[PDB]
Protein backbone atom coordinates (compact mmCIF):
# COMPACT_ATOMS: atom_id res chain seq x y z
CA UNK A 1 0.00 0.00 0.00
CA UNK A 2 2.72 2.41 -1.25
CA UNK A 3 6.20 1.06 -2.06
CA UNK A 4 9.57 1.80 -0.44
CA UNK A 5 11.52 4.71 -1.99
CA UNK A 6 14.23 3.15 -4.19
CA UNK A 7 17.36 4.55 -5.85
CA UNK A 8 35.65 15.02 -18.42
CA UNK A 9 38.29 17.40 -17.01
CA UNK A 10 40.46 14.46 -15.88
CA UNK A 11 41.41 12.11 -18.71
CA UNK A 12 41.52 8.30 -18.42
CA UNK A 13 44.91 6.80 -17.67
CA UNK A 14 46.70 3.46 -17.65
CA UNK A 15 48.99 3.74 -14.63
CA UNK A 16 52.70 3.27 -15.28
CA UNK A 17 54.38 1.08 -12.65
CA UNK A 18 58.10 1.33 -13.54
CA UNK A 19 60.39 0.51 -10.58
CA UNK B 1 26.18 -24.88 -3.57
CA UNK B 2 22.42 -24.32 -3.51
CA UNK B 3 21.75 -28.05 -3.72
CA UNK B 4 21.27 -28.30 0.05
CA UNK B 5 18.24 -25.99 0.15
CA UNK B 6 14.80 -27.30 -0.81
CA UNK B 7 12.37 -24.55 -1.82
CA UNK B 8 9.02 -25.07 -0.06
CA UNK B 9 6.87 -22.06 -1.07
CA UNK B 10 6.80 -18.37 -2.02
CA UNK B 11 6.77 -15.88 0.86
CA UNK B 12 6.61 -12.28 -0.43
CA UNK B 13 8.04 -10.92 -3.73
CA UNK B 14 11.15 -8.86 -2.95
CA UNK B 15 11.83 -6.31 -5.73
CA UNK B 16 15.26 -7.67 -6.83
CA UNK B 17 13.64 -11.10 -7.24
CA UNK B 18 11.27 -13.32 -5.23
CA UNK B 19 11.58 -14.42 -1.59
CA UNK B 20 11.15 -18.14 -0.84
CA UNK B 21 10.96 -20.37 2.21
CA UNK B 22 13.47 -23.23 2.11
CA UNK B 23 14.75 -26.23 4.07
CA UNK B 24 18.36 -27.25 4.59
CA UNK B 25 18.20 -30.91 3.55
CA UNK B 26 21.00 -31.95 5.92
CA UNK B 27 20.28 -30.05 9.16
CA UNK B 28 16.50 -29.56 8.77
CA UNK B 29 16.87 -25.79 9.23
CA UNK B 30 14.03 -23.62 7.93
CA UNK B 31 15.24 -20.52 6.06
CA UNK B 32 14.09 -17.61 3.88
CA UNK B 33 16.03 -17.06 0.63
CA UNK B 34 16.06 -13.64 -1.07
CA UNK B 35 17.13 -13.90 -4.75
CA UNK B 36 19.16 -11.14 -6.41
CA UNK B 37 19.46 -11.38 -10.20
CA UNK B 38 22.64 -9.71 -11.47
CA UNK B 39 22.36 -10.14 -15.32
CA UNK B 40 24.95 -8.98 -17.91
CA UNK B 41 25.81 -5.32 -18.76
CA UNK B 42 24.18 -4.02 -15.52
CA UNK B 43 25.80 -1.89 -12.80
CA UNK B 44 27.33 -4.88 -10.95
CA UNK B 45 26.39 -5.99 -7.43
CA UNK B 46 23.60 -3.58 -6.32
CA UNK B 47 24.47 -1.03 -3.61
CA UNK B 48 21.39 -1.99 -1.56
CA UNK B 49 22.69 -5.57 -1.63
CA UNK B 50 26.18 -4.42 -0.61
CA UNK B 51 24.77 -2.36 2.30
CA UNK B 52 22.14 -4.86 3.51
CA UNK B 53 24.89 -7.50 3.80
CA UNK B 54 27.81 -5.58 5.35
CA UNK B 55 25.73 -3.86 8.03
CA UNK B 56 23.64 -6.97 8.78
CA UNK B 57 26.91 -8.90 9.28
CA UNK B 58 27.66 -6.40 12.04
CA UNK B 59 24.18 -6.49 13.62
CA UNK B 60 23.94 -9.60 15.79
CA UNK B 61 20.92 -9.06 18.07
CA UNK B 62 17.78 -11.02 19.22
CA UNK B 63 15.55 -8.37 17.63
CA UNK B 64 17.25 -8.05 14.26
CA UNK B 65 16.77 -10.62 11.49
CA UNK B 66 19.78 -12.91 11.28
CA UNK B 67 21.71 -13.24 8.04
CA UNK B 68 23.05 -16.81 7.89
CA UNK B 69 24.92 -17.12 4.59
CA UNK B 70 25.61 -15.23 1.37
CA UNK B 71 25.91 -17.80 -1.43
CA UNK B 72 28.10 -15.91 -3.84
CA UNK B 73 27.81 -17.24 -7.40
CA UNK B 74 28.91 -15.17 -10.45
CA UNK B 75 25.37 -15.65 -11.90
CA UNK B 76 23.19 -14.88 -8.85
CA UNK B 77 23.50 -13.78 -5.21
CA UNK B 78 21.33 -15.64 -2.70
CA UNK B 79 20.72 -14.27 0.80
CA UNK B 80 19.88 -16.76 3.53
CA UNK B 81 17.94 -15.49 6.52
CA UNK B 82 16.46 -17.16 9.57
CA UNK B 83 12.78 -17.76 8.80
CA UNK B 84 9.91 -16.27 10.76
CA UNK B 85 6.17 -17.13 10.71
CA UNK B 86 5.00 -13.81 9.17
CA UNK B 87 5.53 -10.04 9.07
CA UNK B 88 3.70 -7.56 11.34
CA UNK B 89 1.49 -6.23 8.54
CA UNK B 90 -0.14 -9.62 7.87
CA UNK B 91 -0.40 -10.34 11.61
CA UNK B 92 -2.43 -7.15 12.25
CA UNK B 93 -4.69 -7.88 9.25
CA UNK B 94 -5.80 -11.29 10.58
CA UNK B 95 -6.16 -9.57 13.98
CA UNK B 96 -8.29 -6.74 12.51
CA UNK B 97 -11.25 -8.52 14.14
CA UNK B 98 -10.75 -8.53 17.93
CA UNK B 99 -7.48 -6.57 18.05
CA UNK B 100 -4.09 -7.18 19.60
CA UNK B 101 -3.85 -7.44 23.42
CA UNK B 102 -1.94 -4.65 25.24
CA UNK B 103 0.62 -6.95 26.89
CA UNK B 104 1.62 -8.06 23.39
CA UNK B 105 1.70 -4.54 21.90
CA UNK B 106 3.84 -3.50 24.89
CA UNK B 107 6.14 -6.51 24.29
CA UNK B 108 6.47 -5.91 20.55
CA UNK B 109 7.31 -2.23 21.11
CA UNK B 110 9.87 -3.10 23.82
CA UNK B 111 11.73 -5.57 21.60
CA UNK B 112 11.64 -3.25 18.61
CA UNK B 113 13.09 -0.42 20.64
CA UNK B 114 15.79 -2.92 21.73
CA UNK B 115 16.64 -3.79 18.10
CA UNK B 116 16.54 -0.16 17.01
CA UNK B 117 18.79 0.84 19.92
CA UNK B 118 21.37 -1.76 18.91
CA UNK B 119 21.35 -0.39 15.36
CA UNK B 120 21.87 3.23 16.38
CA UNK B 121 24.60 2.13 18.76
CA UNK B 122 26.40 0.53 15.80
CA UNK B 123 26.08 3.69 13.64
CA UNK B 124 23.24 2.33 11.47
CA UNK B 125 20.07 4.05 10.26
CA UNK B 126 17.28 1.68 9.20
CA UNK B 127 15.25 4.21 7.14
CA UNK B 128 12.43 1.76 6.27
CA UNK B 129 10.58 0.83 9.47
CA UNK B 130 7.07 -0.31 8.52
CA UNK B 131 4.97 -3.37 9.61
CA UNK B 132 5.80 -5.47 6.51
CA UNK B 133 9.47 -5.04 7.48
CA UNK B 134 9.00 -6.33 11.03
CA UNK B 135 8.92 -10.11 11.47
CA UNK B 136 7.31 -12.29 14.16
CA UNK B 137 7.81 -15.93 15.17
CA UNK B 138 5.68 -18.53 17.02
CA UNK B 139 7.02 -17.63 20.50
CA UNK B 140 6.49 -13.84 20.82
CA UNK B 141 9.76 -12.51 19.45
CA UNK B 142 9.71 -9.57 17.03
CA UNK B 143 12.59 -8.47 14.74
CA UNK B 144 13.84 -5.70 12.46
CA UNK B 145 14.02 -6.90 8.85
CA UNK B 146 14.55 -5.39 5.39
CA UNK B 147 17.86 -3.48 5.70
CA UNK B 148 17.74 -2.75 1.97
CA UNK B 149 17.45 0.99 2.65
CA UNK B 150 19.79 1.02 5.65
CA UNK B 151 23.00 3.05 5.78
CA UNK B 152 25.97 3.54 8.13
CA UNK B 153 26.04 7.10 9.43
CA UNK B 154 28.89 9.18 10.83
CA UNK B 155 29.19 11.55 13.77
CA UNK B 156 27.99 14.17 13.07
CA UNK B 157 25.85 13.17 10.04
CA UNK B 158 26.26 14.42 6.48
CA UNK B 159 23.51 14.99 3.94
CA UNK B 160 22.17 11.55 3.05
CA UNK B 161 19.71 10.30 0.45
CA UNK B 162 16.48 12.29 0.58
CA UNK B 163 14.16 9.71 -0.97
CA UNK B 164 14.00 7.58 2.12
CA UNK B 165 11.27 5.94 4.31
CA UNK B 166 7.84 4.75 3.08
CA UNK B 167 5.53 7.78 2.94
CA UNK B 168 3.15 7.00 5.86
CA UNK B 169 6.12 6.40 8.21
CA UNK B 170 8.31 9.30 7.03
CA UNK B 171 9.35 11.88 9.67
CA UNK B 172 8.44 15.59 9.20
CA UNK B 173 12.12 16.67 8.99
CA UNK B 174 12.48 14.61 5.77
CA UNK B 175 9.22 15.95 4.28
CA UNK B 176 10.45 19.50 4.97
CA UNK B 177 13.67 18.81 3.03
CA UNK B 178 16.17 19.35 5.86
CA UNK B 179 19.90 19.42 5.32
CA UNK B 180 20.38 16.72 7.97
CA UNK B 181 18.47 13.74 9.35
CA UNK B 182 19.47 11.03 11.83
CA UNK B 183 18.30 8.43 14.37
CA UNK B 184 15.08 10.36 15.05
CA UNK B 185 13.71 9.25 11.65
CA UNK B 186 13.65 5.66 12.87
CA UNK B 187 11.91 6.74 16.09
CA UNK B 188 9.30 8.67 14.17
CA UNK B 189 8.53 5.49 12.24
CA UNK B 190 8.22 3.30 15.35
CA UNK B 191 5.72 5.75 16.87
CA UNK B 192 3.47 5.50 13.84
CA UNK B 193 3.98 1.72 14.15
CA UNK B 194 3.18 1.88 17.89
CA UNK B 195 -0.15 3.60 17.17
CA UNK B 196 -0.74 1.35 14.15
CA UNK B 197 -0.55 -1.60 16.54
CA UNK B 198 -3.28 -0.23 18.82
CA UNK B 199 -5.81 0.89 16.18
CA UNK B 200 -4.58 -1.63 13.58
CA UNK B 201 -4.68 1.15 10.97
CA UNK B 202 -2.07 3.61 9.69
CA UNK B 203 -1.83 6.78 11.77
CA UNK B 204 -0.98 9.10 8.87
CA UNK B 205 -2.21 7.51 5.61
CA UNK B 206 -1.37 10.20 3.00
CA UNK B 207 -1.31 9.89 -0.81
CA UNK B 208 1.20 12.69 -1.51
CA UNK B 209 3.98 14.49 0.35
CA UNK B 210 1.89 17.62 0.89
CA UNK B 211 -1.05 15.54 2.09
CA UNK B 212 1.24 13.76 4.56
CA UNK B 213 2.39 16.98 6.24
CA UNK B 214 -1.12 18.36 6.62
CA UNK B 215 -2.39 15.11 8.08
CA UNK B 216 0.38 15.40 10.67
CA UNK B 217 -0.36 19.09 11.31
CA UNK B 218 -4.01 18.27 12.11
CA UNK B 219 -3.05 15.41 14.45
CA UNK B 220 -0.14 17.26 16.14
CA UNK B 221 -0.72 20.96 15.32
CA UNK B 222 1.36 22.91 12.82
CA UNK B 223 4.91 23.30 14.16
CA UNK B 224 6.15 26.84 14.84
CA UNK B 225 9.43 28.45 15.99
CA UNK B 226 8.55 27.96 19.67
CA UNK B 227 7.89 24.19 19.40
CA UNK B 228 10.62 23.69 16.81
CA UNK B 229 13.27 26.39 16.34
CA UNK B 230 14.49 26.51 12.74
CA UNK B 231 11.19 25.14 11.41
CA UNK B 232 10.08 28.11 9.27
CA UNK B 233 13.49 28.37 7.56
CA UNK B 234 13.65 24.74 6.40
CA UNK B 235 13.95 24.36 2.60
CA UNK B 236 10.42 23.06 1.93
CA UNK B 237 8.50 24.90 4.65
CA UNK B 238 6.00 27.31 3.10
CA UNK B 239 4.62 30.37 4.92
CA UNK B 240 1.28 29.46 3.24
CA UNK B 241 0.88 26.30 5.39
CA UNK B 242 -2.40 26.36 7.35
CA UNK B 243 -1.68 26.78 11.06
CA UNK B 244 -3.72 24.06 12.76
CA UNK B 245 -4.19 24.19 16.51
CA UNK B 246 -2.65 21.27 18.39
CA UNK B 247 -5.37 18.89 19.55
CA UNK B 248 -5.48 17.18 22.94
CA UNK B 249 -2.92 14.37 22.61
CA UNK B 250 -5.20 11.81 24.26
CA UNK B 251 -7.26 12.12 21.08
CA UNK B 252 -4.44 10.98 18.75
CA UNK B 253 -4.71 7.34 19.95
CA UNK B 254 -7.74 7.24 22.33
CA UNK B 255 -7.15 3.69 23.75
CA UNK B 256 -3.65 4.51 25.12
CA UNK B 257 -3.28 4.99 28.91
CA UNK B 258 -1.27 7.77 30.65
CA UNK B 259 2.09 5.94 30.24
CA UNK B 260 1.45 5.01 26.58
CA UNK B 261 0.33 8.59 25.78
CA UNK B 262 3.45 9.97 27.38
CA UNK B 263 5.73 7.62 25.45
CA UNK B 264 4.09 8.04 22.04
CA UNK B 265 4.10 11.85 22.42
CA UNK B 266 7.84 11.83 23.09
CA UNK B 267 8.27 9.66 19.99
CA UNK B 268 6.15 11.94 17.78
CA UNK B 269 7.93 15.02 19.13
CA UNK B 270 8.48 17.56 16.30
CA UNK B 271 12.07 18.69 17.01
CA UNK B 272 14.41 15.77 16.15
CA UNK B 273 16.84 16.84 18.93
CA UNK B 274 14.15 16.48 21.56
CA UNK B 275 12.55 13.31 20.16
CA UNK B 276 13.14 10.41 22.54
CA UNK B 277 15.96 8.05 21.69
CA UNK B 278 15.36 4.29 21.56
CA UNK B 279 17.91 4.18 24.36
CA UNK B 280 16.02 6.36 26.90
CA UNK B 281 12.62 4.96 25.86
CA UNK B 282 13.56 1.64 27.44
CA UNK B 283 13.44 3.36 30.86
CA UNK B 284 9.89 4.65 30.34
CA UNK B 285 7.20 3.60 32.92
CA UNK B 286 5.07 2.12 30.06
CA UNK B 287 7.40 -0.92 30.26
CA UNK B 288 7.12 -1.48 34.02
CA UNK B 289 5.05 -4.66 33.57
CA UNK B 290 6.45 -5.77 30.18
CA UNK B 291 6.01 -9.53 29.62
CA UNK B 292 6.61 -11.84 26.66
CA UNK B 293 3.22 -13.28 25.53
CA UNK B 294 2.66 -15.78 22.69
CA UNK B 295 0.56 -14.39 19.80
CA UNK B 296 -2.31 -16.56 18.53
CA UNK B 297 -1.68 -17.69 14.93
CA UNK C 1 22.83 15.35 20.27
CA UNK C 2 25.56 13.43 22.21
CA UNK C 3 22.90 10.68 22.70
CA UNK C 4 24.66 7.85 20.78
CA UNK C 5 28.06 9.60 20.32
CA UNK C 6 30.04 7.62 22.95
CA UNK C 7 28.49 4.25 21.99
CA UNK C 8 29.56 4.74 18.36
CA UNK C 9 33.00 5.90 19.38
CA UNK C 10 33.49 2.68 21.37
CA UNK C 11 32.11 0.48 18.59
CA UNK C 12 34.31 2.24 16.01
CA UNK C 13 37.32 1.83 18.35
CA UNK C 14 36.43 -1.86 18.59
CA UNK C 15 35.86 -2.29 14.81
CA UNK C 16 38.99 -0.39 13.72
CA UNK C 17 41.08 -3.17 15.26
CA UNK C 18 39.24 -5.97 13.40
CA UNK C 19 39.31 -3.91 10.15
CA UNK C 20 43.10 -3.66 10.10
CA UNK C 21 45.39 -4.80 7.27
CA UNK C 22 48.61 -6.61 8.20
CA UNK C 23 51.52 -4.35 9.26
CA UNK C 24 53.95 -5.56 6.57
CA UNK C 25 51.94 -7.39 3.91
CA UNK C 26 54.06 -5.60 1.30
CA UNK C 27 56.94 -7.82 2.45
CA UNK C 28 55.31 -10.91 0.95
CA UNK C 29 54.00 -9.36 -2.31
CA UNK C 30 56.23 -10.84 -5.07
CA UNK C 31 55.73 -8.07 -7.67
CA UNK C 32 54.34 -4.89 -6.05
CA UNK C 33 55.93 -2.31 -3.75
CA UNK C 34 54.95 0.58 -1.49
CA UNK C 35 56.06 3.06 -4.17
CA UNK C 36 53.53 1.50 -6.57
CA UNK C 37 50.80 1.54 -3.92
CA UNK C 38 51.50 5.24 -3.48
CA UNK C 39 51.09 5.78 -7.23
CA UNK C 40 47.63 4.08 -7.06
CA UNK C 41 46.26 6.03 -4.09
CA UNK C 42 47.46 9.34 -5.57
CA UNK C 43 45.53 8.56 -8.73
CA UNK C 44 42.44 7.56 -6.74
CA UNK C 45 42.57 11.05 -5.22
CA UNK C 46 42.26 12.49 -8.74
CA UNK C 47 39.42 10.02 -9.34
CA UNK C 48 37.55 11.45 -6.34
CA UNK C 49 38.08 15.03 -7.54
CA UNK C 50 36.80 14.34 -11.05
CA UNK C 51 33.62 12.85 -9.56
CA UNK C 52 33.24 15.00 -6.42
CA UNK C 53 33.32 11.97 -4.14
CA UNK C 54 33.43 12.30 -0.35
CA UNK C 55 36.83 12.12 1.29
CA UNK C 56 35.33 9.13 3.19
CA UNK C 57 34.92 7.13 -0.03
CA UNK C 58 38.60 7.71 -0.73
CA UNK C 59 39.53 6.47 2.77
CA UNK C 60 37.26 3.44 2.48
CA UNK C 61 38.77 2.35 -0.86
CA UNK C 62 42.36 2.49 0.46
CA UNK C 63 41.21 0.29 3.34
CA UNK C 64 39.68 -2.20 0.88
CA UNK C 65 42.89 -2.24 -1.22
CA UNK C 66 45.11 -2.73 1.84
CA UNK C 67 42.94 -5.56 3.18
CA UNK C 68 42.75 -7.21 -0.25
CA UNK C 69 46.53 -7.07 -0.77
CA UNK C 70 47.06 -8.52 2.74
CA UNK C 71 45.62 -11.88 1.68
CA UNK C 72 45.79 -11.86 -2.12
CA UNK C 73 49.01 -11.73 -4.11
CA UNK C 74 48.83 -9.35 -7.08
CA UNK C 75 50.94 -8.67 -10.19
CA UNK C 76 51.47 -4.98 -11.00
CA UNK C 77 49.46 -5.19 -14.24
CA UNK C 78 46.31 -5.91 -12.24
CA UNK C 79 46.91 -3.45 -9.36
CA UNK C 80 44.88 -0.69 -11.10
CA UNK C 81 41.94 -3.10 -11.48
CA UNK C 82 41.86 -3.88 -7.73
CA UNK C 83 42.18 -0.10 -7.17
CA UNK C 84 39.23 0.57 -9.46
CA UNK C 85 36.97 -2.17 -8.06
CA UNK C 86 37.75 -0.75 -4.61
CA UNK C 87 36.73 2.73 -5.64
CA UNK C 88 33.50 1.35 -7.11
CA UNK C 89 32.62 -0.65 -4.01
CA UNK C 90 33.40 2.31 -1.81
CA UNK C 91 31.26 4.52 -4.05
CA UNK C 92 28.27 2.15 -3.80
CA UNK C 93 28.56 2.07 -0.01
CA UNK C 94 29.05 5.71 0.80
CA UNK C 95 27.75 7.98 -1.94
CA UNK C 96 24.17 9.01 -2.65
CA UNK C 97 24.97 9.05 -6.37
CA UNK C 98 27.77 6.64 -7.23
CA UNK C 99 29.07 6.99 -10.78
CA UNK C 100 28.26 4.17 -13.21
CA UNK C 101 30.70 1.35 -14.04
CA UNK C 102 31.38 2.81 -17.51
CA UNK C 103 32.98 5.75 -15.72
CA UNK C 104 35.28 3.39 -13.78
CA UNK C 105 36.16 1.67 -17.05
CA UNK C 106 36.79 5.10 -18.67
CA UNK C 107 39.17 6.57 -16.03
CA UNK C 108 41.53 3.61 -16.58
CA UNK C 109 42.04 4.44 -20.28
CA UNK C 110 40.20 1.16 -21.05
CA UNK C 111 43.03 -0.88 -19.52
CA UNK C 112 40.37 -3.36 -18.36
CA UNK C 113 36.91 -4.20 -19.71
CA UNK C 114 33.59 -3.76 -17.91
CA UNK C 115 33.52 -7.51 -17.17
CA UNK C 116 37.00 -7.39 -15.59
CA UNK C 117 35.89 -4.53 -13.31
CA UNK C 118 32.73 -6.49 -12.45
CA UNK C 119 34.42 -9.87 -11.96
CA UNK C 120 37.03 -8.07 -9.80
CA UNK C 121 34.29 -6.50 -7.66
CA UNK C 122 33.10 -10.06 -6.78
CA UNK C 123 36.64 -11.13 -5.88
CA UNK C 124 37.20 -8.08 -3.63
CA UNK C 125 33.79 -8.72 -2.10
CA UNK C 126 34.56 -12.41 -1.49
CA UNK C 127 37.99 -11.65 0.01
CA UNK C 128 36.70 -8.91 2.34
CA UNK C 129 33.83 -11.30 3.34
CA UNK C 130 31.46 -8.32 2.72
CA UNK C 131 32.83 -6.41 5.71
CA UNK C 132 32.86 -2.98 4.13
CA UNK C 133 31.77 -0.82 7.06
CA UNK C 134 35.35 0.00 8.06
CA UNK C 135 36.22 2.85 10.47
CA UNK C 136 38.42 5.49 8.84
CA UNK C 137 40.65 8.44 9.74
CA UNK C 138 37.80 10.63 8.48
CA UNK C 139 35.08 9.09 10.68
CA UNK C 140 37.37 9.91 13.61
CA UNK C 141 38.41 13.45 12.58
CA UNK C 142 34.74 14.31 12.11
CA UNK C 143 34.17 13.30 15.76
CA UNK C 144 37.30 15.06 17.03
CA UNK C 145 36.16 18.23 15.19
CA UNK C 146 33.22 18.53 17.60
CA UNK C 147 35.72 19.36 20.38
CA UNK C 148 37.10 22.55 18.78
CA UNK C 149 37.34 25.68 20.95
CA UNK C 150 35.64 27.07 18.90
CA UNK C 151 34.94 25.74 15.35
CA UNK C 152 37.61 26.73 12.83
CA UNK C 153 37.35 25.33 9.33
CA UNK C 154 41.03 25.97 8.58
CA UNK C 155 41.82 23.50 11.36
CA UNK C 156 39.34 20.99 9.96
CA UNK C 157 40.50 21.22 6.33
CA UNK C 158 44.13 21.02 7.45
CA UNK C 159 43.48 17.91 9.58
CA UNK C 160 41.65 16.31 6.64
CA UNK C 161 44.65 17.27 4.49
CA UNK C 162 47.07 15.70 6.99
CA UNK C 163 44.80 12.66 7.34
CA UNK C 164 44.76 12.22 3.56
CA UNK C 165 48.59 12.45 3.24
CA UNK C 166 48.78 9.34 5.47
CA UNK C 167 47.01 7.10 2.94
CA UNK C 168 49.90 7.52 0.53
CA UNK C 169 52.67 6.13 2.69
CA UNK C 170 52.04 2.54 3.76
CA UNK C 171 55.39 2.81 5.47
CA UNK C 172 55.00 4.14 8.11
CA UNK C 173 51.25 4.71 8.54
CA UNK C 174 50.03 1.09 8.39
CA UNK C 175 51.47 0.72 11.93
CA UNK C 176 48.91 3.16 13.36
CA UNK C 177 45.19 2.80 13.95
CA UNK C 178 42.89 5.21 12.09
CA UNK C 179 41.84 6.81 15.43
CA UNK C 180 45.51 7.36 16.21
CA UNK C 181 46.38 8.99 12.85
CA UNK C 182 43.32 11.19 13.46
CA UNK C 183 44.59 12.19 16.91
CA UNK C 184 47.90 13.39 15.52
CA UNK C 185 46.27 14.94 12.47
CA UNK C 186 43.78 16.98 14.49
CA UNK C 187 46.34 18.16 17.00
CA UNK C 188 48.98 19.04 14.41
CA UNK C 189 46.33 21.03 12.50
CA UNK C 190 45.11 22.69 15.71
CA UNK C 191 48.72 23.63 16.49
CA UNK C 192 49.60 24.90 12.99
CA UNK C 193 46.57 27.20 12.76
CA UNK C 194 45.87 28.44 16.31
CA UNK C 195 48.88 27.28 18.33
CA UNK C 196 46.53 25.21 20.48
CA UNK C 197 46.91 21.61 21.67
CA UNK C 198 45.06 18.31 21.71
CA UNK C 199 42.28 19.35 24.13
CA UNK C 200 41.49 17.83 27.57
CA UNK C 201 37.97 16.82 26.47
CA UNK C 202 39.45 14.48 23.83
CA UNK C 203 41.73 12.97 26.48
CA UNK C 204 38.57 12.06 28.45
CA UNK C 205 36.89 10.75 25.28
CA UNK C 206 39.70 8.86 23.54
CA UNK C 207 42.10 7.74 26.26
CA UNK C 208 44.87 9.22 24.07
CA UNK C 209 47.27 11.94 25.29
CA UNK C 210 49.90 14.04 23.52
CA UNK C 211 52.46 11.50 24.82
CA UNK C 212 50.81 8.40 23.30
CA UNK C 213 50.20 10.22 20.00
CA UNK C 214 53.91 11.18 20.06
CA UNK C 215 55.30 8.48 17.68
CA UNK C 216 52.51 9.03 15.11
CA UNK C 217 52.78 12.80 15.47
CA UNK C 218 56.50 13.07 14.60
CA UNK C 219 56.01 10.71 11.68
CA UNK C 220 53.25 12.99 10.37
CA UNK C 221 55.28 16.10 11.12
CA UNK C 222 58.11 14.91 8.85
CA UNK C 223 55.52 13.99 6.25
CA UNK C 224 54.01 17.47 6.55
CA UNK C 225 57.39 19.25 6.39
CA UNK C 226 58.47 17.03 3.47
CA UNK C 227 55.12 17.22 1.61
CA UNK C 228 56.29 19.84 -1.00
CA UNK C 229 58.93 17.31 -2.22
CA UNK C 230 56.87 14.07 -2.32
CA UNK C 231 56.71 12.04 -5.54
CA UNK C 232 52.90 12.17 -5.17
CA UNK C 233 51.28 15.62 -5.36
CA UNK C 234 47.53 15.16 -5.87
CA UNK C 235 46.60 15.97 -2.24
CA UNK C 236 48.58 19.23 -2.10
CA UNK C 237 46.83 20.32 -5.35
CA UNK C 238 43.50 19.18 -3.94
CA UNK C 239 43.79 21.25 -0.75
CA UNK C 240 45.00 24.37 -2.61
CA UNK C 241 41.44 25.28 -3.65
CA UNK C 242 38.86 27.42 -1.84
CA UNK C 243 36.81 24.26 -1.20
CA UNK C 244 39.54 23.37 1.29
CA UNK C 245 40.60 26.94 2.19
CA UNK C 246 44.07 26.52 0.61
CA UNK C 247 45.44 24.77 3.74
CA UNK C 248 48.18 22.88 1.85
CA UNK C 249 49.71 26.36 1.33
CA UNK C 250 49.85 27.12 5.05
CA UNK C 251 53.28 27.40 6.73
CA UNK C 252 53.86 24.30 8.94
CA UNK C 253 55.58 24.92 12.29
CA UNK C 254 59.25 23.92 12.29
CA UNK C 255 58.89 22.31 15.71
CA UNK C 256 56.05 21.01 17.83
CA UNK C 257 57.38 22.11 21.26
CA UNK C 258 56.60 18.73 22.88
N1 LIG D 1 13.41 -14.14 7.06
C1 LIG D 1 12.11 -14.06 6.70
N2 LIG D 1 11.15 -14.84 7.27
C2 LIG D 1 9.85 -14.75 6.90
N3 LIG D 1 9.40 -13.89 5.96
C3 LIG D 1 10.25 -13.06 5.31
C4 LIG D 1 11.68 -13.10 5.65
N4 LIG D 1 12.30 -12.19 4.88
C5 LIG D 1 11.35 -11.61 4.10
N5 LIG D 1 10.13 -12.12 4.36
C6 LIG D 1 8.87 -11.71 3.68
O1 LIG D 1 9.17 -11.09 2.42
C7 LIG D 1 8.67 -9.75 2.40
C8 LIG D 1 9.64 -8.82 1.69
O2 LIG D 1 10.99 -9.03 2.13
P1 LIG D 1 12.02 -7.80 2.07
O3 LIG D 1 11.38 -6.67 2.84
O4 LIG D 1 13.41 -8.27 2.43
O5 LIG D 1 12.04 -7.49 0.48
P2 LIG D 1 12.09 -6.00 -0.10
O6 LIG D 1 12.06 -6.07 -1.60
O7 LIG D 1 13.23 -5.24 0.53
O8 LIG D 1 10.68 -5.40 0.41
P3 LIG D 1 9.27 -5.69 -0.34
O9 LIG D 1 9.33 -7.14 -0.76
O10 LIG D 1 8.22 -5.43 0.73
O11 LIG D 1 9.26 -4.72 -1.50
C9 LIG D 1 8.41 -9.37 3.85
O12 LIG D 1 7.32 -8.45 3.98
C10 LIG D 1 8.10 -10.69 4.51
O13 LIG D 1 6.70 -10.97 4.40
MG1 LIG E 1 10.35 -3.91 2.54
Amino acid sequence: HHASPRKHTLKGRRLVFDN
Amino acid sequence: SMENFQKVEKIGEGTYGVVYKARNKLTGEVVALKKIRLDTETEGVPSTAIREISLLKELNHPNIVKLLDVIHTENKLYLVFEFLHQDLKKFMDASALTGIPLPLIKSYLFQLLQGLAFCHSHRVLHRDLKPQNLLINTEGAIKLADFGLARAFGVPVRTYTHEVVTLWYRAPEILLGCKYYSTAVDIWSLGCIFAEMVTRRALFPGDSEIDQLFRIFRTLGTPDEVVWPGVTSMPDYKPSFPKWARQDFSKVVPPLDEDGRSLLSQMLHYDPNKRISAKAALAHPFFQDVTKPVPHL
Amino acid sequence: VPDYHEDIHTYLREMEVKCKPKVGYMKKQPDITNSMRAILVDWLVEVGEEYKLQNETLHLAVNYIDRFLSSMSVLRGKLQLVGTAAMLLASKFEEIYPPEVAEFVYITDDTYTKKQVLRMEHLVLKVLTFDLAAPTVNQFLTQYFLHQQPANCKVESLAMFLGELSLIDADPYLKYLPSVIAGAAFHLALYTVTGQSWPESLIRKTGYTLESLKPCLMDLHQTYLKAPQHAQQSIREKYKNSKYHGVSLLNPPETLNL
